[PDB]
Order: structure tokens, then C-alpha cells, then sequence
């Protein structure tokens, strides 16, 4: 399953940018879709607030009152808007539809978002 | 069953792992038989205890919920096999990250067989509302079990209690019955201990609570808690809960039935009548 | 959060070899006869990909010449013959017990 | 831990049924004893006459 | 006599002929010169007879 | 009142002896076929 | 018991203050016997009775 992100790459710290990952092949079903942050100097963290197939929300620890992940069913792409931006958060955002006991294999190549003023 | 009990044959605590999917024409429950290893009881458990010891066995199928954004191995230090283990046929669906959240899951299972299922599922009565922020996540917890017949929408009781051998959190958990071509949805966003092996039935059996040992060489059908009543006699003063194909309980310990005539030793009037004496020297006839 | 130790957190290796490198677990990671520890390959210039689930039961889609191994606490995969396209960064993340946390990483060239 | 009311109902029912059968068992045997001595004294008449 | 304070179960289920929402509903008995109050701010299917 | 014996036949006549007192199956050793007016 | 009832012997409403901690080989409940003074009943009260 090949799948592509989309989102504007020129954005300021402190304003909102949206992420849009097209889920090819099938819709948001009993397998929902998560997200992963890439940091500088090649380290990861599972920042991805994800939306299940019933419309709820599960943030990271540091990022609870911080974002919103909800599902849209018409475009096979979950809805998210990333406000509050900071130049430390420059990274490539890899969407991933999960299966959780194979792995997050339905994975993305990332649209490189550079967050700087 | 030994350390296993009746209601453990569905749930499979580590004292029941050799009885998970059994077959019987007689189950035998023991006084030491814990139905539980992370402590508690069932809900309407005397109703469920009269089905499972009339089932014959417990045949199973996988349900195959592909749990996602989840964990599977909720293990605790009172269900040991080698180390941290759990019930063989349930899963603590606890969250991805510690205090983050645990979203809604809607999980369906269509019964597709000839027989009525006997499902079971779990709600987690934790000790406090600080464990159910690190196990599952902030917010209220709903487990909604709506079949075609039912609608229940359960909720836990996160209060402290005196300890049964190590922990101040409980679990108590519930059960329905399906009919062929039904479905069961499990809507839940926390505190839910799903099944993974839907349970079926096998036919005829009976079931006894007792405390004495097993004689596989003798045969009988009247099995109370202190043995087996084997005779052809219609009344017993042994136990008033003698289940099986038993005789009928009374309270007179001696009901002597006059399988011979009167003694007159040395309603018609010759037995204790004008024939005034019995005889000692007849053993061939009456 | 679980801090899984990678040691060595830097190596690169030769052809046709077998490597035993550990992301080691510091918490209670015994259950079910197994651990829920998946791995992923990450090639520099490619998106990552699953390779192992449920240590014995590998996927199809990679050649099966990777061998995730272990029974106990600290786990370690094994490789047999290494080829040219092994030059990648072999992360993983944790899924077995709460919480999720990624690897070190370690290198492979 | 059987339920308090229905356990009293079952004990009301069982001890009724216990008083049903034990009255029946005491009456049956005493009826059968009187009948057995009736059919023991009867074939005195059937033999002696 | 009563005090119950009911609450619904908004969960999904397999369908009985068309819908995935249920209703299940309750009943009391009055005695002469009593009253019944119905306090409700949603999800309530009142009687009219 | 429900029972489980499908046939509980209750002896609305006397014994047949065809060709607790002892004359029904007793010294009166034979029944009679040709009486329909009385017992 | 009089104005006291059965389930008031635990709870002690003011009609039961001379029966709070009683001793009996026979208790006798009355038709006028309120088990309550700030009104209500128990839950599964026939089991406790
Ligand atoms: C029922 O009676 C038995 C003995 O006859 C007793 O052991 C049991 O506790 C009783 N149960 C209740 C609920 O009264």
C-alpha cells in the first residue's frame, strides 16, 4: 500500500499548517491510521495523535492540549491542523495506517515540512 | 478441576490451562477452586454456573479482532505460569502511551454456526482514578455491549477495597448468549477486557461441587458434595442438594418398610389375632 | 518512558556475516511465551518498512534471511548472508508494554 | 454467595418440598406398612378358609 | 416510592432489520393519590396515555 | 396437573381371569364372558 | 416494634431508638412501621428482611 502526504512547506512558528495523507487501497476501517515524527540528526518519536474509525483522539504525552486528529471518510485522509509551531519541530511527518501486530507497515515516504521563520 | 473452577473453563486462569477447551459428561468443582487470578467474581454468576455445567464442554472459535492502537499482554503478578502472565483467552486492551488516551473501538462478531455462543467480556474495576489514567487515559470510560437483543453500556467502579492477596483493584465481568446468525458489537474506549476465543457448547453433561476424590472405576449417577449415593432406594438422608439422577431427600433417617410380616414371638385378625403365636423354625417359606 | 539501551550504538560490518545487536529491555517483558517487539529497516533515501512480527513468524515481502531471535528479557535479531542492500539504519520501536519508544539507532554499512 | 431473597425463596421452596416428600415418605411407608400387614394378614384368610 | 435516575447505552450493535440504535424501557406501578415526577433533559420517550 | 407417565390406567373394573381377600384371583378361579348387565 | 419496623433496627429512625441494639427470640413487625424518616426504602430489601 503506497500512500502520499500533502501539506504546505512554507509556514511560520506560531501559526497553523495542515497535513493530508491519502490512504490508497481502502478506507478508515477497523485498522486506523497513526503518525510518526522525524527529528533532526535521525531520531524518532511517535508524536502521532491518531483517529480511529469511530472518531476519537489520542495525543502524545507532551502534546495533549495541543492538536486535533479526527477522521474524514470521503477522501481516505484524516483531518489535522498543526498550530503552535516552533522551529525545533522541523521534520518530515510520516503517516502510517496501522495493523499493530504485523507493524505500522502501511507507511509513508513523507512530505518534508520545514518549520522556520 | 482441582485448583480450576467451573467459571474458569471459559476464562482460563493459570490454574485452568489444561481445562480451557475441555470435554466432559461430568464436571467436578472443588472448594479451593478459584475462578479468578486477578481477583473478583462474575455478574449473575449463578446463572452462568448452571449453563456451563450443563454444556458438555466448551468448543471455541477465534473471533479475530485485529486490535489496532492497542496492547495485548495485560499481565499481572498474580496469574503466574513462568513469569508475568494472564488469562489465556482475554486481553487488557491498554493504551499506546502512558497518560495520553485510548480511543473508541467498535468490534463486531457475527455468530456463523449452528449453536448458541456463550460469550464473556471484561470491565476493569481499578483501585483509583490514578491507575486508569496510566492504564487507559483521561476521561470517562464506556464499554457498550449492544447485540440485536441487548443494550447495557457498562461502567467501572474505581474505588479502594481491602486486598485479596496482593492488589486493591478488582475485576468483575459479564456474559451474554447469542443465537445463530446474530452479531455482537463491542463499543469501548477503555477499561475493557475483550475475549479472543468465543465459546460454544457441546450438549449433555451435569456438574457437581464436591470435596472428595475421583473414582474412575466405579459407576454412579447421584453425585452430591460428599460422595455418591449408589443404591436402588427412593429416599436419602445424606444431602438435600444431591444433584444428578438422585433419590428424594427426606429428614427421617430411618424409614423402615415392613418387607416381612409381624413377629408374635413365644386388619383381618390372624396376624396379631386368633393365630396367637409366630414360629421360629421356618426359614424356607413365610 | 522506557529507555531501551542500544550498545553498541555504532557499528558497520562486512559481507556474508552474522550480527547480534541488541535493543535491550529494562522492564517486565515476559508473557505468552513471547515478546511483542517488531523491527523496521530504514534505508537512507527510502521510507521504512516492517520486517518481523512475533519473533518466530516472519512476514513475506522481505526475503526470509533475517532471523529475529530471543527467549527471555533482552532480544537480538540475527542475519545470514549479508548482501549489498543491507546498508541501512535498523531502527525499531517498542509495542510490547506501555509506552511506545523508538530505538537508538544503530548503523549498518 | 447466593442471593439473599431467592436463597430464602429456594429454602422456602426446598423445605416445603422437603416437608412435601418427607410427609409423603412417612405417609407412603406407613401406608405401605399398613398395606403390607394388610397383605400379610389377608392370605391367612386365603389360606385358612 | 422509587428513585432510579436512568441513563442510556449509546453503543453500536448488529442490526435487527434496519437500525443499529435500540430502545429498552421501564415501568412502575402507582397507588391511589400518588404522584410520579419525570425529570429528564434528553433521551426520554414519555407516555401520553 | 402435569405428569410424565403417558398412561396411568385406573382400574374402573375388576380382574380378568379368562377361560387382598382371595376371591378375585382366588378360589373363585374363573371370570365369566357372558355378563354385561351387572358386574 | 410498633412504629419501628424490621429494617429500622439497623438504621434507627426516631421511632426505633428503643430498638437500636435489641435482643429477641421473636421480632414482630407492624403495618404502621416506617423503616425510614427521611423517606425511602432499601435496595434488595426483601433479602435483608
Ligand atoms: C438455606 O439453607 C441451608 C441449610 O438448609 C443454609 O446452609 C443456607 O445458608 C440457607 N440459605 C439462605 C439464603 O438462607
Amino acid at each position: 500500500v503506497q500512500l502520499q502526504e500533502s501539506g504546505p512547506e512554507v509556514v511560520r512558528p506560531g501559526v497553523s499548517v495542515k497535513i493530508s495523507c491519502k490512504g490508497s487501497g481502502y478506507t478508515f476501517t477497523d485498522y486506523p491510521m497513526h503518525w510518526v515524527k522525524q527529528s533532526h540528526a535521525k531520531s524518532l518519536e511517535w508524536i502521532g495523535v491518531f483517529s480511529t474509525y469511530n472518531g476519537n483522539t489520542n495525543y502524545n504525552q507532551k502534546f495533549k492540549g495541543k492538536a486535533t486528529m479526527t477522521v474524514d471518510k470521503s477522501s481516505s485522509t484524516a483531518y489535522m491542523e498543526l498550530d503552535r509551531l516552533t522551529s525545533e519541530d522541523s521534520g518530515i511527518y510520516y503517516c502510517a495506517i496501522g495493523g499493530e501486530l504485523s507493524w505500522f507497515a502501511y507507511c509513508g515516504q513523507g512530505t518534508t515540512l520545514t518549520v522556520s521563520a | 478441576l482441582g485448583q480450576c473452577g467451573l467459571l474458569g473453563t471459559i476464562t482460563g486462569p493459570p490454574q485452568c490451562d489444561q481445562f480451557l477447551e475441555f470435554s466432559a459428561d461430568l464436571i467436578i468443582e472443588r472448594r479451593e477452586g478459584s475462578d479468578v487470578c486477578y481477583p473478583g467474581k462474575f455478574v449473575n454468576e449463578e446463572a452462568l454456573r448452571q449453563i456451563l455445567r450443563e454444556s458438555g464442554g466448551i468448543d471455541k472459535e477465534s473471533m479475530g479482532f485485529t486490535y489496532n492502537g492497542i496492547r495485548t499482554n495485560g499481565v499481572t503478578s498474580a496469574c503466574r505460569r513462568s513469569g508475568s502472565s494472564f488469562y489465556a483467552e482475554m486481553k487488557w486492551l491498554l493504551s499506546n502511551t502512558d497518560n495520553a488516551a485510548f480511543p473508541q473501538m467498535t468490534k463486531s462478531y457475527k455468530n456463523t454456526r449452528e449453536s448458541p455462543a456463550i460469550i464473556v467480556w471484561g470491565i476493569h474495576h481499578s483501585v483509583s482514578t490514578a491507575e486508569q489514567t496510566k492504564l487507559y487515559g483521561s476521561g470517562n470510560k464506556l464499554v457498550t455491549v449492544g447485540s440485536s437483543n441487548y443494550q447495557q453500556s457498562f461502567v467501572p467502579s474505581p474505588g479502594a477495597r481491602p486486598q485479596v492477596n496482593g492488589l486493591s483493584g478488582r475485576i468483575d465481568f459479564h456474559w451474554l448468549i447469542l443465537n445463530p446468525n446474530d452479531t455482537v458489537t463491542f463499543s469501548f474506549n477503555g477499561a475493557f477486557i475483550a475475549p479472543d476465543r468465543a465459546s460454544f457448547l457441546r450438549g449433555k453433561s451435569m456438574g457437581i461441587q464436591s470435596g472428595v476424590q475421583v473414582d474412575a472405576n466405579c459407576e454412579g449417577d447421584c453425585y452430591h458434595s460428599g460422595g455418591t449415593i449408589i443404591s436402588n432406594l427412593p429416599f436419602q438422608n445424606i444431602d438435600s442438594r444431591a444433584v444428578g439422577k438422585c433419590p428424594r431427600y427426606v429428614k427421617q433417617r430411618s424409614l423402615l418398610l415392613a418387607t416381612g410380616m409381624k413377629n408374635v414371638p413365644e386388619l383381618f385378625g390372624a396376624i396379631a389375632g386368633f393365630i396367637e403365636n409366630g414360629w421360629e423354625g421356618l426359614i424356607d417359606g413365610w | 518512558d522506557i529507555v531501551m539501551t542500544q550498545s553498541p550504538a555504532s557499528l558497520a560490518v562486512s559481507l556474508g556475516q552474522r550480527a547480534t545487536i541488541s535493543y535491550r529491555a529494562s522492564k517486565s517483558v515476559s508473557t505468552s511465551g513471547y515478546s511483542y517487539m517488531h523491527w523496521n529497516q530504514q534505508k537512507p533515501g527510502q521510507p521504512p518498512r516492517l520486517l518481523i512480527y512475533l519473533v518466530s513468524n516472519l512476514e513475506s515481502g522481505v526475503p526470509a534471511r533475517f532471523s529475529g531471535s530471543g527467549s527471555g528479557t533482552d532480544f537480538t535479531l540475527n542475519i545470514h548472508p549479508v548482501e549489498e542492500e543491507d546498508a541501512a539504519t535498523y531502527y525499531c520501536q517498542h509495542i510490547r508494554e506501555l509506552t511506545r519508544s523508538e530505538g537508538g539507532p544503530s548503523w549498518n554499512s | 454467595e447466593v442471593e439473599k431473597q431467592i436463597g430464602n425463596v429456594i429454602n422456602w421452596t426446598r423445605d416445603s418440598i422437603t416437608e412435601v416428600w418427607s410427609y409423603n415418605a412417612e405417609l407412603l411407608v406407613a401406608m405401605e406398612n399398613q398395606h403390607t400387614i394388610d397383605l400379610a394378614d389377608s392370605e391367612m384368610d386365603k389360606l385358612y378358609e
